């Protein structure tokens, strides 16, 4: 539903969402006979939703003591910094229902 | 049963190179083979808002506010030195012959007739309508396109290439000549009977076209410009730059190329607007409307396969179009 | 009994190299060792609606608007400078030989039945007339793809390479002998047994070659071109790259070999259209149709398997076109 529907117009809006960093956790292999709820799609098939840190993934560097990096100060460059600019520029108006919700939402990001 | 391709396409003839530009003194025009080039300079520059401003929002608060908010352009400038009055532009111009043979194709019994088409045109008649047509605007200097206007003495030198040396020079005067007529002379109409040999393969021909435009003191020209981008990047970039060669301002192939080809006065509006660059679909991009409409049978892709496939010929007043922009060339079929 | 390789390729023969651009004077050509190269530039261009459209929203009161917001492209265009008329391209040919031994083989009997089929064509008939074929198509300058049309006077020039200091050399006419006439010389001859004792074994050869077309002044160049995938997307702007080397615009090792292998003559459609290239399905992409369709016994796959497995020899004329296609070298069997 959301591939189909998010690819091209195949939505109702309803329930879709995607689940990322997930890891397989098993309780006896190719040899299962541990707990129950075992056969052989579910030979110990549990997996395992995730809980990563802050800085779970690498960042590349966009400052070094270059020029491209340094010497033209004047960018403050940054991925994260793009996502947040992308973030607000995603509500850059301020409607006339959400004030409630866009009262402490804009400054403090 | 016989229908076009599906893959269809026509190398250009009348290839241009670009036009280096330089200046020096009126009178030095004998001895111009050592003209110092117009350089590409920066300046800085601001303006107030002369925009348009819509006015759903048109205060005079906001305009009096956006008064000192400046405007932060570099932008780039291209002047004569100040101790010469004159601008040359020099380009080498060839032509190829065999105007009817593509480049490629799908139907190879399809260019079996259409070559012969060609072959019926070129054998009815030369290119010589087409030729002086060139053979004009080459002789004036339509490929100076704003330093032509408001200039005093403008001038064309077109030599000609077959070995190392000039086997005849051809000089001209390019106000005299105006943009109206097309008018054969007993020198002009000797250049224009080498074009429409060269296009029929009877010898290679190799244009040198050097323009002289009498423009004043230390005044400024004008090349054609690329195309720079204010992305949002950094230090603020400019918001015109214009093309350049080896430290030297220049034109576009593209463009000079396109003065050339301005030829058709068989439009269906009128006859005193001028002539139009030759194109399917048959437009000027600064005048904004298109010529040669659909709804009108007198297309480009309507004219050639109704000439080919339906053999419903067109009058001889108009072939001289089809032929043109098959010497101009482009990528055909769907 | 004795079946084809289900898995069979050869290698390459007649093995080019990239051909590297620059531009001069004509008559300077001789101590042209130094000349600079015609380098890939950018030029902005902004064009119109040249294009066929069909009418399902192409109303005639619809293109008015189309003529002021046009598609700005930017391409990469490589020009010569304007002090310099001529353009010296320069390459490197060797020829390895042992036509008929594959590289990768299923049989054992197959491959030693084909040796020997190939063994006594080369005792019998040997590789000379290919060999003057390519001579012929080194001889002019139609590795001088567009370079060569609308040109003015080319002449190639071509070296035996074989120490630091060359063996004997070619001057030519790209012009006086043509694209039509495969019909030889007084020194062709030589240049024919040299890439015949090449593509024998009895001798290695290495040809450097260079060819000055006289393009003319400040003319368009047109070295060969790579392709635009996610950056026309990207960024939109460019939509036309060039191939490239340090500091020089390059011509394609691959359609430098497809200009050496211009051969046959013996397509069954027609004689006088012109030469192609020898490939199964002896095709062009320029002209949209394929020669050697295996709707006729005349194709190559069919050729070659009645020559070995069926045990038919096929006429004098066209076992020539079946070793052009071994020199060349692919991918055959079950792919």
């Amino acid at each position: 539903a959301a591939r189909e529907a998010r690819s091209r117009q195949e939505s109702w809006p309803h329930g879709f969402s995607e689940y990322p960093n997930l890891a397989i956790q098993k309780f006896g292999g190719t040899k299962p006979q541990n707990i129950s709820q075992l056969n052989n799609e579910r030979r110990g098939e549990n997996w395992l939703l995730p809980s990563l840190p802050p800085n779970w993934q690498r960042q590349n560097v966009n400052a070094p003591m270059r020029h491209s990096s340094v010497f033209e100060h004047d960018f403050g460059r940054t991925p994260e910094v793009s996502r947040l600019t992308r973030t607000l520029q995603r509500f850059l108006a301020k409607t006339v229902h959400n004030n409630l919700a866009i009262r402490q939402r804009r400054a403090q990001l | 049963i016989l229908s076009t391709a599906s893959v269809l396409a026509f190398e250009r003839k009348l290839d241009p190179s670009d036009a280096l530009m330089s200046a020096g003194a009126w009178a030095q025009r004998d001895a111009s083979q050592e003209w110092p080039a117009v350089t590409v300079r920066e300046k800085s520059v601001r303006g107030t808002i002369s925009n348009r401003l819509k006015t759903k929002d048109r205060d005079p608060a906001k305009l009096d506010a956006s008064i000192q908010s400046p405007n932060l352009q570099t932008v780039d400038v291209a002047n004569l030195p100040s101790d010469a009055d004159t601008l040359k532009v020099r380009f080498t111009l060839r032509v190829l012959g065999g105007a009817g043979t593509p480049s490629a194709c799908n139907d190879a019994a399809y260019r079996d007739k259409l070559l012969q088409t060609v072959a019926t045109y070129v054998n009815d008649q030369g290119f010589a309508e087409l030729a002086r047509r060139y053979a004009h605007n080459l002789a004036n200097a339509r490929f100076l396109w704003r330093n032509r206007v408001g200039a005093e003495a403008v001038e064309v030198r077109i030599n000609h290439i077959r070995q190392g040396e000039v086997a005849r020079a051809w000089r001209f005067d390019a106000l005299a000549i105006g943009l109206r007529d097309f008018k054969a002379d007993a020198e002009l109409d000797a250049l224009a009977e080498l074009i429409a040999s060269g296009l029929s393969g009877s010898g290679h021909v190799l244009l040198e076209v050097v323009a002289f435009a009498r423009i004043g003191d230390g005044q400024e020209v004008f090349p054609s410009q690329e195309l720079i981008l204010d992305k949002g990047d950094k230090k603020g970039q400019k918001s015109k730059t214009l093309y350049s060669v080896r430290d030297a301002a220049a034109i576009h192939s593209q463009k000079i190329g396109n003065a050339l080809r301005t030829i058709d006065t068989w439009y269906p509006d009128e006859d005193g607007l001028g002539p139009i660059a030759v194109e399917p679909y048959g437009s000027v991009t600064s005048q904004g409307k298109a010529y040669r409409q659909p709804k009108q049978k007198l297309d480009f892709y309507t004219l050639l396969d109704n000439w080919v496939l339906r053999d419903e010929a067109p009058a001889v007043e108009q072939q001289h179009y089809v032929i043109a922009n098959l010497i101009r060339g482009g990528v055909f079929g769907e």
